[PDB]
């Protein structure tokens, strides 16, 4: 459990 | 050496993240490390620290990290690095790129290194559409650098950089016997066989590569092969949450060639699965977002003896089908065989800085 | 009147098929016909027709209905019925279950009937390959209902119901003599006979019904028979594609009776060949699949002089063996006879409303 | 002057 919890197109 | 380094900065540019590559190859034994740098000037909100985290998750309901929409999300790998103030100097091993990227940059350039363990699912997204009872689902590798005192602190869109890299999968051409398949049919009222044999030049193809199907048809029957149909199908098994099996032809050659009665025939057919065509409609396992010219048809998931099958999310595999359609002059039967192959990602490169920035964004 | 009716539906639950039996007995002159009913929803694909198909084929290589797999296929019988538009029929009358079904199910339910030719091979399966090659093979009877524009263009998983019925073979008991066999032996330097004579009941064949072997030993020699070993062996000759002979013991009893020197002996031993005792004895020659509780050892092949042996695919036969073990003195001996018998499927009991509907799927 | 159909698919489960 080592801590838990983009892509531009207009 | 006009060295391309992909840069992204904070929406309000105190934090800026640099990476040598957007895609990171999995060569079955070990993944390319995520060697990068964080360029922050220690003036903004939490004048304690900046962190970087790698998160690998399977997500279902949308395909991003979102609150409204995420119906299921299984966490597969999380790594947290404290990149400002430099934490204990046991993971000092720097890379040759990182050294250029602190020398070329100010004293405010601090590195990070992520090691992805082997056997994770490569990047994959699948778009169910009309046909389906489902929505977007996939596996993302999300790098997130953000400033905080705490790291239990609520991360600030103001403070964050977030960039989705891909982990792409490579397999080396292993020679040996190539794929073969064959079948023999005898139709009603006769013992004369129709025999079909097929073969592919290789087992391990790479995106964009053509595939050469070698066909032999011995028709001892009284029947004519009306057409020959060669095709490529992707099968994508969802194994997590809402299981499903999809199936999609991604290449198709239906040639007008004929095998006349009591004759034989052979021809080598070449077709290539693309996705470029109509950008895939629905149900197709891609390795990225449809919107990017960057992305391919997904690579095949590599299975192992003893492998935990379900934590791979989607099982992706491809087969070639060779169909003879049979009839005689004036309810017609078909003789077909299928051959698997492994679709993989090509390796990019085996061919005083001059480091020049690209805006990290897929095109 | 308590009557069972088996049903199965298309994946999308639109199309539903009903049949009064899963198993259809061949009485040598005539098989009982495949009489059934199809309940159709005209509001999926209203222009489309419903068809039903009986396909009797010998298959070889991973016997299922799959492509990855099939290496050999020979068609033995096909019949195509246009069921939903009650097309100009052959006009052989309707049957009591068909009326009782359309009287119950509605006027969206339409019948279909198939008449199975005599002399076709009963259902049979076998899984070879002890240390050598040879893949899963059998003769199976597939009935499939499907919604289509026309029999031309391919069937889809959604509309198609696929039922694998069984044709099982019965023959009635015969007049004349029981199977009898004998042999005499005189070993080196004795000149005294040992006489083994053994007998059966020629008809001795419905599944489960035991075998009563009468054994008679006239032992004039001065050797003793130590034990008597009776057995039942099934013989399987693959005659299509990859021809191959098999023989599998499916009953045994080593008896510790001994026949004294210069004495005589008599007994009946009784034997019951059971499929239970022999499951994945390399799975040779069943009348069904291994997993279904229905499955028995396959019945004897019925041949006639001049009947085509090779379009039977698999010739099954059974014999009883009786062996005397000797070992007298200080290469010990075998005196044996073997008696053949036929093995048949037992005859089925001869002679609003209570009608009970079950899945076709077997146990 | 032709022959029967050439069926293709699978129905009942195995887990």
């Amino acid at each position: 459990d080592d801590g838990v919890s983009d892509c531009l197109d207009q | 050496k006009g060295t391309r380094v992909f840069k992204k900065a904070s929406p309000n540019g105190k934090l800026t993240v640099y990476l040598g590559k957007r895609d990171f190859v999995d060569h079955i034994d070990l993944v390319d490390p995520v060697d990068g740098v964080v360029l922050v000037d220690p003036e903004y909100l939490k004048e304690r620290r900046v962190y970087v985290t790698l998160t690998v998750a399977f997500r279902y309901g949308r395909e991003d990290l979102d609150v409204l929409g995420l119906t299921f999300r299984k966490d597969l790998f999380v790594a947290n690095v404290q990149s400002f103030p430099p934490a204990p100097e046991d993971k000092k091993p720097l890379t040759r790129l990182q050294e250029r990227l602190i020398k070329k940059l100010g004293e405010h350039a601090y590195p990070f290194t992520f090691e992805i363990p082997p056997n994770l699912p490569s990047s994959v997204t699948l778009q169910p559409g009309p046909e389906d009872t489902g929505k977007a689902l996939g596996v993302d590798y999300e790098v997130k650098a953000f400033v905080a005192e705490n790291l239990e602190e609520k991360i600030h869109k103001r403070n964050s950089v977030r960039l989705v890299i891909r982990k792409v999968q490579y397999a080396p051409e292993r020679p040996g016997p190539q794929p073969t398949a064959e079948t023999t049919r005898q139709f009603l009222m006769s013992d004369k066989p129709l025999h079909l044999e097929a073969s592919l030049d290789k087992e391990i193809y790479y995106h964009g590569e053509p595939i050469s199907v070698n066909v032999h048809v011995t028709n001892n029957t009284n029947k004519t092969v009306k057409k020959i149909k060669i095709s490529v199908r992707q099968y994508a098994d969802i194994v997590l949450f809402n299981t499903a099996q999809y199936k999609v032809p991604v290449a198709m050659e239906e040639a007008d060639d004929t095998v006349a009665p009591s004759s034989t025939f052979s021809k080598v057919y070449t077709l290539t699965p693309f996705l470029a065509n109509n950008r895939e409609k629905r149900g197709l396992a891609l390795d990225g977002k449809l919107k990017h010219e960057d992305t391919n048809l997904a690579s095949s998931t590599l299975l192992r003896e003893g492998a935990n099958r379900e934590i791979l999310g989607i099982i992706v595999s491809y087969k070639v089908k060779v169909k003879l359609v049979v009839s005689r002059g004036g309810a017609s039967s078909d003789v077909a065989v299928e051959l698997p192959f492994t679709l993989m990602h090509p390796k990019p490169k085996e061919e005083d800085d001059d480091i020049v920035f690209e805006d990290f964004a897929r095109q």
